[PDB]
Parts: structure tokens; sequence; C-alpha cells
């Protein structure tokens, strides 16, 4: 109870190294484990959201669908979304448009490390329960 | 009770557009009154339940499909003829290079051509009507639906950011509260050594 | 080019709904063709702007305002107080179209008509038409139902998520703190350990 008001007391709790930051919180999430908590069970993924008409136009958005909360849930729960399909994407997903679907699989072959394809429900269902959903049974 | 109007032609007169008129009960399979009119003198049938169903025994095939191509051909290749003195109208499924008879109807002329027109538009005029005001209402529905599925997210968004202030308000720095008592462990160690 | 169809009720036949058929470019004013009928004749007649200003000014009411009224008469824009009336004789064919106030008919207009050779293909002319008409308010509705669906759907998953997230933010700072203190204790200890060795030496 105490810590509660005595944070908020600290003169200026932005004290020391607060700039230099994007190795210094994985070390602190990979020090501390903050990567042992249900919401960060998506850290260690990259997913590229199919929100493009085009892929990796980033204009081509398709903004005001149901894509984008789970845009939210996924950073959320860790997941680290990009907005561009490059050689180090690991997860893509699909919602209701399949006009796509085609074009990653053929794009798929030309990675070397190689993404999964999914559908939404995986990390619904990984996020409702608290817990992952492996993906074998929410492919393309 | 329903009905429905479509626009067709018979190769008996090629020029000339003809409007076929079907009102049935509840089901195209209940039977219907069929109506049709050049726009000047009235045609008319009755083919209820029985006879209905007996034509897809007639022809000896499946009720389904054989509907589906009745209302494929008479509620919008088809071909239509009638003949006015042995109000004999009939119509075929015709296929590429073959063709076999689909249906026929031995209609009874009526007496009155301008009431049956009459009726008709009054019909259509309402019915436009009636869909004009269910598209206001669904339109305002679904602008209802939006603007709160917004504000769901914006409420959202608030939420996440509070949660972001928690989140750092503990951690990334907080936990030098911490690194105070390593640096307590590491004085008292050292002095330890040296004394 | 507008198009605009009317059913009417003659007086001289009150059992017969008769149809009034106005056909026009954006404005009345500029002239117009009439086509009246009753299903099983027809007849047309016409009338030039001119006439509408001979008319709106023996009036003596500023034109454009009648022709507003002629929207409300012809076009059907007559509202609930609105109470036209309309009389023609079929063996004349000379129209006229009447208002009613005062519990007295104060007649707006009246057309040279005469009627068509051709009725019925007038008629298969507008039936078409109005056919064309509703079927576009049919599958406009059609669509219209489809994103109600889809909205619907999207408004109760979103709500129930949002409180879903508030719960868990409520439940994470006990978590945490449950999380710190534990180890801060155990640091208590090293501490307390090393802190009498220092005080013995």
């Amino acid at each position: 109870n105490q810590l509660k008001e005595v944070f908020s007391g600290i003169k200026n709790s932005n004290e020391q190294t607060p700039e230099e930051m994007a190795s210094l919180i994985a070390d602190l999430e990979y020090r501390y484990s903050w990567d042992c908590s249900p919401l960060s069970m998506f850290r260690r993924h990259t997913v590229y959201l199919d929100s493009y008409a085009v892929i990796n136009d980033l204009s081509t958005k398709n903004e005001g669908t149901r894509l984008a909360i789970k845009a939210l849930e996924l950073r959320f729960h860790g997941a680290k979304v990009v907005s561009c399909l490059a050689e180090g994407v690991s997860h893509v997903i699909i919602g209701e448009d399949h006009s796509r679907v085609a074009d990653f699989k053929a794009f798929r072959r030309t990675f070397k490390r190689k993404f999964k394809i999914l559908k939404e429900s995986w990390v619904t269902d990984s996020i409702d329960k608290c817990e992952l959903q492996e993906e074998n049974q929410y492919l393309i | 009770m329903e009905r429905k109007i479509s626009r067709i032609h018979l190769v008996s007169e090629p020029s000339i557009t003809h409007f076929l008129q079907v009102s049935w009960e509840k089901t195209l399979e209940s039977g219907f009154v069929i109506t049709l009119t050049d726009g000047h003198s009235a045609w008319t049938g009755t083919v209820s339940e029985s006879e209905i169903s007996q034509e897809a025994d007639d022809m000896a095939m499946e009720k389904g499909k054989y509907v589906g191509e009745l209302r494929k051909a008479l509620l919008s290749v088809y071909t239509f003829n009638f003949s006015k003195e042995s109000c004999y109208f009939f119509f075929e499924k015709n296929l590429k290079d073959v063709s076999f008879r689909l249906g026929s109807f031995n209609l009874e002329k009526v007496e009155n051509p301008a009431e049956v027109i009459r009726e008709l538009i009054c019909y259509c005029l309402d019915t436009i009507a009636e869909n004009q005001a269910k598209n206001e209402h669904l339109q305002k529905e679904n602008e209802r639906l939006l603007r709160d599925w917004n504000d769901v997210q914006g409420r959202f968004e608030k939420c996440v950011s509070a949660k972001e202030a928690l989140e750092t308000d503990l951690y990334k720095r907080f936990i030098l509260v911490l690194n105070e008592k390593k640096t307590k462990i590491r004085s008292l160690h050292n002095k330890l050594l040296n004394a």
C-alpha cells in the first residue's frame, strides 16, 4: 500500500539513463523475467498484419477493420507489430479478405526463415485463455 | 400472400414487351395466381399445390431444381410463348444445341385490364416507399453502431495508456530501489573485506 | 431529366385511380409533358414556360413560388395540410387542378389534353421504369442490412474486450508488488547477514 503515493511523490521519476532504451528494455525483460507473464506471451513473435490492400505498401491501409484491435492486443500482449514484411517476419495474420493469401505463399518461398500464416482467432484464443494457443490449427 | 412482377417477351410477338404477374400464398410451392398482360387485355391463371407438384412428376425430376428453373425463368436461356385464342402459354429451357420442355400453362383471360395494371403499380410504388423507409432506418441503426464502435476504441486507448503509465511507474528505473539494496550489499561486503 | 409519376383520383372517377406522370428537365418551370391514364386508356398534354409565367402572373404571385406549389401538387410535394384536387373530362380532353382551402376549391392550372393512340406503349414504358426503380431500392436495402450485421457484431466484441482489459488493468499491480516484496525481503535477509558481519568486524 505504501508504494502507491510514494512513487508519485518521487522527484521527477525520469531519473537516470532515460533516453537510449531499445536494448535496455529487453535486458530488463530478460534479466527480471518480464517475459513470464500472460501480457507478454507474444514477446518473441514477429507479426505482420494484413491491413494493407497491397503488401508492403504502407498507405494501402484498410483501417476501420477489426484487425486494428488485434494490433492493440498483440502489442499489449508483447507482440512486436511490424508494418513491413521483411526477412525478419515470423507470423502473418489474415482477416476476412483472403485476396492476398496466394501472394503471401509465393512471397514465402523467397525467405531464408519462413513465416507462418495464421487466422485471427489464434491470438484471441491465446489471449482469452491467458495462454499461447498453438498456430497449427490456425494455419491459413 | 406474396407476389412478383417481371418484364417478359413472347416469340409469338418478339418486338413487344410483356409483363408476367405471379401472386402466391406464402410459397410458390403452395400454388399461385399468375397474371399476364401486354398492357391492353387481361390474362390470368391459377395453378395450385397438387398440380404444381404433379409438374415435377410429369417430367419425373426433382421439384427442387424444377421450381428453381421456374423462378429463374418466371421470376426473372428461357423462351416464352403464348397464344391468345387458345390461351395456351408455355416456356422451355434452351441449352447449347439442345432444348427440353420446362413448363406450360393453359390460362384463362379476365375482363378487366385497367384494374390489374392499376393495382400492379399501386403495389410497386408502395414497395419502393417501403424500401426507402427501411433504408433510412437501417442507416440510422448502423451509424449508431459505428459511433459506439469508435468511442469504445477511444476509451480502450485511454485505458491502455493508463496501463502503460502504471507499467513504467514501477519497473524501468523504479526498481532502482532494489538496486539501492544492491548497493547496500556491495558497500557492506566491501567494507567487510576491508574491515 | 426528371420523371415523376403520381397516383391520383379524378373527381369524376372516385373508384378509378388515375396516374399523373411528369417528365421535365430538373425544372418544372421550363416546361413539361404530362400523361394521364386509368389502366384502359391514356392521355397526354403539354405546357410551356411562358404558359407558367402567364399562369403565375395572372395569379399575381412570384413565379417560382407557384412553381414550388406545382412541385407540391403534381410531383406529390403536397403536405398533410395540402389538399389539391384534380378534374378532367375525357370527352373534352381538358384538364385542370385546384387547391382546397377555406372549405372551397381554388383552381391552380388547366391543360389542353389529347387522348394517346397507343396507351399500351406508354404504359409498358412507365411500368418498366417503375420495375427498375423498385429493384434498385431492393438491392440497396440488402447491402445496408449486411453492414448493419457487421457493425452489430463488432460493437459487442469490442465492448466485452474493453471490460476485460479494465479488469486485468486493475488486477496487475498486486501481482507486481507481491513479485517485488518477495525478492526484497530476501535481499533484506542478505543485508542483515552482511550488516551483522560488518558490525562484528
